[PDB]
């Protein structure tokens, strides 16, 4: 399952007579495009790998 | 109520809450380099193959 989540502040009248706003005209734009399921774990780091990218020495 | 909006003038930001678009569009290259160098060469020689006798002396 794929989540596309959009908040943000509109002026009206940058809204085209469609209906239509392109996305680089909302204020507090938050954008959100995440997944679940086994293909979402898949690209997840592993717990010691991501220890270690925290915290060796290089 | 929204108060006095000009009919004929450009919609431009005016009060708090206005919103406004930034087009991001920065190019900016800095550079410098210098350089200095000297040199000196210097060669004498002097040789006397054949001495006559009466400068044998000196």
């Amino acid at each position: 399952t794929e989540f596309i989540r959009f908040s943000g502040v509109v002026n009206p009248r940058t809204i085209s007579g469609s209906n239509s706003v392109p996305s680089t005209q909302v204020a507090d734009a938050r954008i959100e495009y995440v997944g679940n399921g086994y293909i979402n774990e898949a690209q997840n780091m592993g717990w010691l790998q991501r220890f270690f990218l925290n915290l060796s020495p290089m | 109520n929204y108060g006095y909006q000009p009919l004929f003038e450009d919609r431009r930001p005016r009060n708090i809450g206005d919103t406004l678009t930034i087009v991001l569009q920065e190019n900016v290259s800095a550079s410098k380099s210098s350089s200095a160098n000297a040199s000196r060469d210097g060669k004498t020689s002097f040789g006397f193959d054949t001495v006559p006798r009466y400068l044998q002396g000196l």
